[PDB]
């Protein structure tokens, strides 16, 4: 469904911005290091 | 809409409230900066005031 | 002056040993990043003109 | 920095899907803004000074 | 220091959880203290004195 | 909600008490900290007593 795929590719998104959110936080993680 | 809107519209109001108090005897360095924090807010409040009167 | 050579290659060798993999974690800190850049807004693109919003 | 060329293989991907801020609104945001500070501190240098 | 790494890999996360005190709010707290203390005492300095 | 403003703002009469008492003979030292002490339980005064209002 466009709906399932909306909440599923904002859901993917969600999937990825947590993976951004870990990812950006890597980034953080290193600086003070 | 309208909720979040009004929540908007209170930090706006917030904002503006430290605007008032970072504007006394010649802080005008800081209520420079925070007034442009209020229309940040205040884009949204025009942004989604005029959407909420479309979707009357 | 063997031994004093060798012992500055090692301390170089290591010290830009460090260094080079001191910049991986920086580096890669981006390749994630440049795919969160790109397939974050792989699926923005999904609702523009002809796209999903076009669906709609 | 094939890695860079993926990046700006993407990048530019993102430029065509998203057209970069042009220099008009540059001013605009850099002049826009003017007024947004100016305007909004006239009233307060001007309200309760 | 792995765990000093860790410590960072998760104290990163609460700063995107929970962003740090920004500057502007730190001259407030720096600031809006010293009306909390001068006024708050500029009645007591003039109240009772 | 009401008890612990109630609670929280005798705290504060009680930490206003004890900066009724350091204040005497020029011991502005202590109130200086004394009367910042109490304006932390002036926030949840603040805090708690406009969220009284609004429950009501």
């Amino acid at each position: 469904a466009p709906e399932d795929l909306l909440e599923r590719l904002l859901g993917e998104m969600e999937l990825e911005l947590i993976e951004l959110r870990r990812a950006l936080a890597q980034t953080i993680a290193t600086f003070k290091s | 809409t309208e909720r979040q809107r009004d929540a908007q519209q209170l930090i706006a109001q917030r904002w503006y409230e430290k605007a008032q108090a970072a504007l006394d005897r010649g802080n005008e360095q800081l209520a420079r900066e925070a007034l442009g924090q209020r229309q940040s807010y205040q884009s949204h409040t025009e942004a989604l005031g005029k959407s909420l009167g479309e979707q009357r | 002056a063997l031994v004093e050579q060798v012992r500055g290659q090692l301390q170089k060798l290591e010290r830009k040993y460090l260094e080079l993999k001191s910049q991986k974690n920086l580096y890669l800190a981006r390749l994630k990043s440049a795919i969160a850049a790109q397939k974050i807004e792989e699926i923005a693109g999904n609702l523009d003109n002809a796209s999903a919003s076009s669906l709609f | 920095e094939r890695i860079e060329t993926k990046i700006l293989e993407l990048e530019a991907e993102r430029e065509l899907l998203n057209p970069p801020p042009s220099p008009l609104d540059k001013k605009f945001e850099q002049w826009e803004e003017q007024q947004a500070v100016e305007a909004t501190l006239a009233a307060m240098k001007a309200r309760r000074s």
